[PDB]
Formats: structure tokens, C-alpha cells, sequence
């Protein structure tokens, strides 16, 4: 399953927008938006 | 990123507006409660103030707040930022002008913050009530209960299609910049301030200056002074005087929009 | 009737034309401060609930 | 400084005055007539009501 | 009157002189209200 | 439920100002004469009464 | 307002035994059901603006000590006029009332 | 003796158990209010928690 | 507005007693009783 161009897809077919990644929040159930491979913290 | 939300909030500044019962005699406070919204289904409310939370002079930091004492915008670490109604509420988040807190029912709304030995309190009279969900009138959300659809204010700052407008600030009147030089009053204009004046000492002597301009009149009580700072913008409160000419229709998102949740 | 059900009427939730009579009356500011006070009847939709 | 109530809605009729009142605090309404007998009324209004 | 050429008199009652740029500014400067009239549209 | 928004008032405080009729639901205008407000840092303008 | 050597409005004095101590006012709190905001203090008297409730308690921190005293007095809110408000409004009608004076004289 | 009231309490430890509403979102906390008892006659209550005092 | 021997007049018919002068409280809108010259501070 692919979302739109303005959505970042974490896992399990639930996608959050590109403005919502790397911002110290849990917007996905797997915490892929604040992982070490994207933010690089 | 943090700066995606904080982009248009870097372009605005705090302000000092009228607050009733700031201390005991309705002074002008750096933090001023305007438009507290209390129609959610668990006692959570969203309060809008005049201070700026989570924003320094450079960058963004979630533990620092910014306010004004006169004309100098002062940043200070958040230590004890309290919101209380009749018991001390527990706040949830803060972003820009807006605070979020989960309050017990009551009749007042109080905010405050310490910087040194100062207090800086404001108390508005808004009837906030606890609204239960369903066919039972409970007084606090329970440990275990049947899930039902309740409408609440969201935990996350984002655009979400709700906008408020910022405006170019009008003339702000300052009297501490008018001093007598030897026997004639002198205007102190700091750093491109474009200080206005209006003298009626024998007659009208109005004009706009940019530096010095030693006025050839006698008393400091017969001449008014202003200050034109257009670098940063402000939300057009009802407690601030408007600008002279056309003012641009800015945009600013509201962080904690109402959503639908489960209670 | 400003207090029962049609204080605010809108044809669609995203519509641009609004009907609103809430008996909004302005009031004189007092004692030399800049603020805008007003008086109006409460919302009838909140009363209908 | 004391509060000010919202303005009531006046509806006229043949020898009848109809008042729709929507208070936000418990608010007092007292009437009288300017004849030989005043016939006074006095009541506290807490809820939105209607009197004739 | 008989002012300089860069200034225009106001009122014509007390013979008071003002600069030309204070036209329709919204402030009642002179005793007579001729300074707030005949401004540009 | 409605939400009444208030724009910033103008203070032309040596003279008088008038408004047009903007198209807005339940729009209100008034002019109050001789207020003499007091902001922070002294009074707003010199013209008394 | 007294520090056993003169007059200073940031000071207080009390007795712990037979020795009359004197400290600086650090945390002088008055609460009824919610914390009140006090107005002035002069000698034996404290002026404060309190919400309604059934108890009145004041206290002051000497060092790490507490020094609390809670009396049982019923204090109410008394509005002025023909509307029963529960907190004084921002705007409205100016009406004559009767309140304790700010000034010490 | 003060030590007589703590002979069986040295063998116990605190624990972390869940409790609703630490802040906003029902934490797991060292303090966990269990079995508040309020059947006295002057508003004096006894609160059992998970921490050790 | 000539007041008595035990009253101090601030400005424009405003009289307060002499004990109310220079006592860290503004009893007049003129603020003459707590000014820089009258108090001497
Ligand atoms: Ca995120
Ligand atoms: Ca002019
Ligand atoms: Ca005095």
C-alpha cells in the first residue's frame, strides 16, 4: 500500500505527513518517525 | 521537524495588554488571558495568552519562554509555569501563544510564571465546567469504563487547517525615552526606532524622527512620545490599538485543534 | 430568534455565507483602558443541547 | 463593578408584553404598574424562560 | 500671512503658518477646521 | 456555537473617526468620544477630554 | 513591617519562646479553599482577597519550618446589585459598595 | 523500640505499578494509589501507595 | 481651594492630611506628595 506524495508511511498501512516526522512525537505505533535512521540522533 | 510548525511563530513577538486582577488592581501584565475555550468532554481546556512559549531569540527550545518588560523582549527558562482554576491543574503542552491544561471545574482561570523574585499573575473570570460523556454524571474520568466517542483538544501541534491572523503592531507609547537635556527636552531613539512625537507647548510640533532631535520646548509633561517597531508582528488583540494605514492579513496556525477521540 | 436554535445558520459546514443574529451590542470602555467590551445573549445551540 | 445582563427580547401583543430572557447568572426581574394598585411581582431568573 | 513658499497659512484668523504636508491628517491642528478639508480622494 | 472575534480598535484621539458598513454577519460599529486611555508607559495621547 | 530595629515592609517579627525573632517575608500564604492573593500587611493585620470557603489559614516559613494555623470561619462572596455573580467582571456597571481600605492610616 | 515496628518491613521493597493520570496519559509510576480509606470522623484518611517511607 | 492647617493640597481641589505625605503610597493622581522634590529622595 502506497500513500500520497505528502505522507510518510511508517508500517501497517498507516501514514503520517512529511511535516510530522522528526519532531519528538509518537505519530505512529512503531515509532519509525523518530528512529535513528531518519533523524540521526 | 520542530521548525516546520515554528516557522511563522518565529515572525511574531509577545506583547503587554490589559489583564483584570493581575495583582489586586488590574495592572498591565506580560501574560494576559484572552479567549479560554472550555467545551471539551474531559475538562481539558486551551488557554491563549500574550507570552510566547517554546521560542528563544535564536532557534526553538521547549523549556524556554519569551516575554516583554517594556520594549525589551526578554527570554527566560520555564521553571514554575502554573495554571489553576480552583485546584492546581496539570498542563499538557504549550506552543506559541497557547497553553493546554486539564482543569477541575470552577469560576476563575489563573496563570503565572516566576523569573526571579517576580510573580506575574493574571486572573480572568471564565466559568469552566466538567462535561461527562454518556448517561452518567461522573466527576472525574475513571480507571475502567466503557469507551465512547468524545471530542477533545489534540495533544499535537500542527497546521490542521485552522488559522489565526497576525498584524503589524501599532504605535506603542513610551514615556521613559523623553528626558530633559539641559533645559530643553531630548528624544532618545535606540537602534532605528523611528520615534514619533507630538508637542503642544506653544503650538503643534508633530513629526517623525530617527535619531537625536533635541526638542526646543521646556516641560516633559506637555509632549507625548511613541515608538514604531515593525520588525515583528502581533496577533490583533482587542486590547491593543490598531495601526494607521492598511495592515496585512497574516496567517498563523492554531496548534491544539479540536479532534474526536475515545473517552 | 437569537436564543433557541437558529442563532447561527450555515448552508454547509464549509460554506461562506452565514446567518447570525446574537443581539451583539457594543459597550463603552471605562476608566481609560484600551479594550473592547460587548454584551450578547448566549448561544441557543448550547442551550438546545 | 457589577455585571450587566443580556438584553431581553420584547414581543408585543394586544395588552400583553412577552419577554424572552436568557441570563448567565441568577438575575432578578421586578415589575409594577403605574395605576392605583401597582400589583408588584418579583422573581429570580436562573434558566432561560419566558414571561407574559 | 506672507510666509515662505514651502509653507501655507491656515485659518486666516490668527495668521498661523503650517507646512503643506499636514493635509487631511485627522488631527484638528488650527483653531479653524479648514486644514482637514479639500484633501485628495 | 459561534465565536465572536474583535479586531483591534483604532485610537485616533485628536479628532473623530467614522466607519463604513462592511459585509459581515452581525457586524457592529460605534464611536465613543473622550475616553483618554492609559497604556503601559503613560497615557496614550495628549488631547484631553 | 517591623524588624525590631526600625520600619521595613519586607520584614516580619515573631517569638519562638522568650526570644523575639525577626526574619524576612519569604512565603506568606493565605488560603481559604484556593490560595488567596494578599494585598497589604501592617502590624497585627493582613488584608487579602479570598475565594469563598469554610476555613481560613495563614502561614510563614521561618527556616525549614512551616508554622501554619487553620481557623474555622465561614467566608462568603457578596455581590453588589441585582445579579449574583461569582467573580467580579471586567466590564459592567459601577455601583457603590463597602470594602476594607488599601491604605494604612 | 522503633526497630520493632520495622522487622518485617526490611524484607519488603517498593514497586512500579500503573496508575491513571500522572500527567495526562496514565503512566507507570513508583507512586501508585491503592485502597484509599476514608471512614473516619474528621476527614482524616489513610492512603496506601507503592513507595516506602 | 484653600484647605486647613492639617491638610496638604496636591492639585485641583484634592486635600489629604500631612501624615499621608511621603509614605510610599500615591493618594493623588498628580502624585505630588510622593514626588522627587517634595519627598527629597
Ligand atoms: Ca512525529
Ligand atoms: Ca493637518
Ligand atoms: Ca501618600
Amino acid at each position: 500500500p502506497t500513500c500520497g506524495a505528502h505522507e510518510f508511511q511508517c508500517s501497517t498501512s498507516s501514514c503520517i505527513p512529511i511535516s510530522w516526522v522528526c519532531d519528538d512525537d509518537a505519530d505512529c505505533s512503531d515509532q519509525s518517525d523518530e528512529s535513528l535512521e531518519q533523524c540521526g540522533r | 521537524d520542530l521548525d516546520t510548525h515554528f516557522t511563522q511563530y518565529k515572525l511574531a513577538r509577545p506583547y503587554i495588554a490589559d489583564c483584570p486582577n493581575c495583582g489586586h488592581s488590574r495592572c498591565d501584565s506580560p501574560i494576559a488571558i484572552e479567549e479560554v475555550r472550555g467545551d471539551a468532554h474531559a475538562g481539558v481546556i486551551r488557554i491563549q495568552t500574550s507570552a510566547m512559549f517554546g521560542l528563544k531569540t535564536d532557534g526553538v527550545d521547549l523549556a524556554y519562554m519569551s516575554f516583554m518588560n517594556g520594549k525589551t523582549q526578554k527570554s527566560i527558562k520555564i521553571d514554575n509555569l502554573h495554571v489553576r482554576t480552583s485546584a492546581p491543574c496539570s498542563l499538557v503542552s504549550h506552543h506559541g501563544y497557547y497553553i493546554l491544561a486539564q482543569c477541575p471545574p470552577g469560576d476563575t482561570v489563573t496563570v503565572g510564571f516566576h523569573d526571579g523574585p517576580n510573580r506575574h499573575t493574571c486572573t480572568v473570570a471564565h466559568k469552566v465546567e466538567f462535561r461527562p460523556v454518556g448517561r452518567e454524571k461522573y466527576r472525574h474520568p475513571p480507571e475502567h469504563g466503557v469507551e465512547l466517542p468524545c471530542n477533545r483538544y489534540t495533544h499535537k501541534r500542527a497546521d490542521q487547517g485552522h488559522y489565526v491572523e497576525m498584524h503589524q503592531p501599532g504605535l506603542v507609547a513610551d514615556h521613559s525615552l523623553l528626558s530633559i537635556h539641559s533645559a530643553k527636552v531630548k528624544i532618545t531613539v535606540p537602534s532605528g526606532a523611528q520615534v514619533k512625537y507630538y508637542c503642544k507647548c506653544p503650538d503643534v510640533r508633530k513629526g517623525i524622527t530617527s535619531s537625536d532631535h533635541t526638542t526646543t520646548c521646556t516641560d516633559v509633561k506637555q509632549c507625548r512620545a511613541y515608538l514604531i517597531d515593525n520588525k515583528k508582528w502581533v496577533y490583533n488583540s482587542g486590547r491593543l490599538p490598531r495601526g494607521e494605514g492598511d495592515t496585512f492579513k497574516g496567517k498563523l496556525h492554531v496548534p491544539f485543534v479540536p479532534v474526536k477521540a475515545k473517552c | 430568534k437569537a436564543g433557541s436554535f437558529g442563532d447561527l445558520q450555515s448552508r454547509t459546514s464549509t460554506s461562506n455565507d452565514l446567518y447570525a443574529n446574537t443581539n451583539l451590542k457594543l459597550q463603552r470602555p471605562q476608566a481609560g483602558i484600551v479594550h473592547t467590551p460587548f454584551t450578547q445573549v448566549p448561544s441557543g445551540f448550547e442551550r438546545w443541547k | 463593578i457589577a455585571t450587566l445582563a443580556p438584553e431581553p427580547l420584547v414581543e408585543h401583543k394586544h395588552r400583553t408584553l412577552i419577554l424572552h430572557l436568557h441570563p448567565d447568572h441568577p438575575t432578578l426581574l421586578t415589575t409594577r404598574s403605574l395605576g392605583s394598585d401597582a400589583n408588584p411581582t418579583r422573581q429570580w431568573i436562573e434558566r432561560p424562560t419566558t414571561v407574559n | 500671512r506672507t510666509c515662505r513658499i514651502h509653507e501655507i497659512s491656515c485659518g486666516a484668523h490668527s495668521t498661523q503658518c503650517i507646512p503643506v504636508s499636514w493635509r487631511c491628517d485627522g488631527e484638528n491642528d488650527c483653531d479653524s477646521g479648514e486644514d482637514e478639508e479639500n484633501c485628495g480622494n | 456555537k459561534y465565536k465572536t472575534k474583535v479586531p483591534s480598535p483604532v485610537v485616533k484621539c485628536c479628532g473623530a473617526t467614522q466607519c463604513t458598513s462592511k459585509p459581515h454577519p452581525d457586524y457592529q460599529c460605534q464611536v465613543f468620544s473622550g475616553v483618554y486611555p492609559f497604556m503601559w508607559g503613560g497615557a496614550y495621547c495628549f488631547c484631553d477630554t
